[PDB]
DNA sequence: GCTTTTTTTTTTCACAATCCCGGTGCCGAGGCCGCTCAATTGGTCGTAGACAGCTCTAGCACCGCTTAAACGCACGTACGGAATC
């Protein structure tokens, strides 16, 4: 073998996996793909921390809470995703809270 | 009955002469209608949430500003 | 000898003296019970700042404004000089507003 | 130890989208309940597409998801086509359309 | 006889094949040497990964695809089959890329 | 050299195909050269721009990822 | 009424192109491995925001008057769209 690791790059990708073995098990997915999969992620993720982080700023708070993060949620989703969305992050805080 | 039909085809008529137009078919001043409702909808929809969010009953003019904002047509001299 | 103007000479004027001025062109009252109206089915017992409702306005008159100047264009492009329903469509549709 | 993803019930890293919000100049602070909420927002999106995505794939007699069926999957849906509408899906390739006054008669 | 499609046939043929395929469909290296040519008005020896060329080739084949939808609309607007310079030049107008 | 021949007649008709096109003006060709330059001189001056904050002789695909976001133009797929 | 003439309409009939199939063989999806680095656990301090309790702003209800704008309608010109070339 060959010296010096190559130096880390973080993805989504072993998530994304994941998340595909629960809806399609018998299904795999393609290199270029897998990018994409991760330039959506990415984007999503900007997209919502930077409304919550405007929603923060507007109303004069320092903390982002999982409030801030419904209510950007609710302003960049369309109707039915942001539903769910909004379903699955309250079970997500409910779940954790819960189980402290 | 609809506050829709408020905005009456005279009003219509001076908007479309301030763009410009010269001759106006029957037709537009309910299309225009459809159109500026959809607007008001997902403008004021994405303010009354910033409302919402603040925990306020009152809708502030920084609220429209902030909702025209993310519509991607953004507002001078309202509290910007 | 009743005087009278040819079609589009009045409408010609018009233009000319809206394009001068800057005044709202939509009844205030009417306009603001529409957005009342609207607020309503989002939440109920909405109250609206005055200067709320003002910019909505602002911004409700500029946006068909520039969508007639976008209008026009098409109906012109089509040999026309009337604007149309699908005028407004195809702008909205080129503008990414519609599918 | 077990990871907070294992406490709220998701697949993606809600210790790696804390410290991701901590670290992208968003606040000066984060609620614990942010970067879960957030980590389940973009499993559910996620999950949203994949199946989608799938269904593209066999559809095309194909195990694998490629960057069309993302395509398909996505612009075929009026609510991620909007979610979507100025991204631009490499090697996607558009939907067929040829509009109705082209075709012969 | 010699066989011969209509004009308008194999027009079709070539779209729902290339709508069909997903595969770039300008020269890949005519392509590179217009990156760097332009590249050069900016700053003088650069180089490039060559997937900020296949990016930059990705993004002007979307850019133009999409462009030609919107360029076919306003040909169709004004009823015709056929895209000239003032349908892109209308569309672009509208999208707000030209003044 | 003089490459924006190089994007011949037969690609930009390819492209028009794709885009559902049917029928062609002749002088699409030459109108269609000018836009894709336009956009590749603004697209590119962003690249550049960017790669030259970052001290390099070599620009990289995030510098065009992040150009083409610059432009509304987001590209999902190069590390985006 | 019916024969003749004529375009439609409709069917045969070749031929190009696009679709499925199996067969082949190659290369990156996929998973395993061993290490590293970032996440977690479990400490402490500090304050940011929730909360109560108050002020008093400005948002709403309502009335009565004065026009000015909105509304119909009578009338005709100039546009749109159809058709042919
Ligand atoms: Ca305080």
């Amino acid at each position: 073998g060959k010296k010096r690791k190559r130096s880390r790059k973080e993805s989504y990708s072993i998530y994304v996996y994941k998340v595909l073995k629960q809806v399609h098990p018998d299904t795999g997915i393609s290199s270029k793909a897998m990018g994409i999969m991760n330039s959506f992620v990415n984007d999503i993720f900007e997209r919502i921390a930077g409304e919550a982080s405007r929603l923060a700023h507007y109303n004069k708070r320092s903390t982002i809470t999982s409030r801030e993060i419904q209510t950007a949620v609710r302003l960049l989703l369309p109707g039915e995703l942001a539903k769910h969305a909004v379903s699955e992050g309250t079970k997500a805080v409910t779940k954790y809270t819960s189980a402290k | 009955r609809d506050n829709i039909q408020g905005i009456t085809k005279p009003a219509i008529r001076r908007l479309a002469r301030r763009g410009g137009v010269k001759r106006i078919s029957g037709l537009i001043y309910e299309e225009t209608r459809g159109v500026l409702k959809v607007f008001l909808e997902n403008v004021i929809r994405d303010a009354v949430t910033y409302t919402e969010h603040a925990k306020r009953k009152t809708v502030t003019a920084m609220d429209v500003v902030y909702a025209l904002k993310r519509q991607g047509r953004t507002l001078y001299g309202f509290g910007g | 000898k009743p005087h009278r103007y040819r079609p589009g000479t009045v409408a010609l004027r018009e233009i000319r003296r809206y394009q001068k001025s800057t005044e709202l062109l939509i009844r205030k009252l009417p306009f603001q019970r529409l957005v009342r109206e609207i607020a309503q089915d989002f939440k109920t017992d909405l109250r609206f700042q005055s200067s709320a409702v003002m910019a909505l306005q602002e911004a409700c008159e500029a946006y068909l404004v520039g969508l007639f100047e976008d209008t026009n264009l098409c109906a012109i492009h089509a040999k026309r000089v009337t604007i149309m329903p699908k005028d407004i469509q195809l702008a909205r549709r080129i503008r990414g507003e519609r599918a | 130890a077990k990871t907070r993803s294992s406490r709220a019930g998701l697949q993606f890293p809600v210790g790696r989208v804390h410290r991701l919000l901590r670290k992208g100049n968003y606040s000066e602070r984060v609620g614990a309940g942010a970067p879960v909420y957030l980590a389940a927002v973009l499993e559910y999106l996620t999950a949203e597409i994949l199946e989608l995505a799938g269904n593209a794939a066999r559809d095309n007699k194909k195990t694998r998801i490629i960057p069309r069926h993302l395509q398909l999957a996505i612009r075929n849906d009026e609510e991620l086509n909007k979610l979507l509408g100025r991204v631009t899906i490499a090697q996607g390739g558009v939907l067929p359309n040829i509009q109705a006054v082209l075709l012969p008669k």
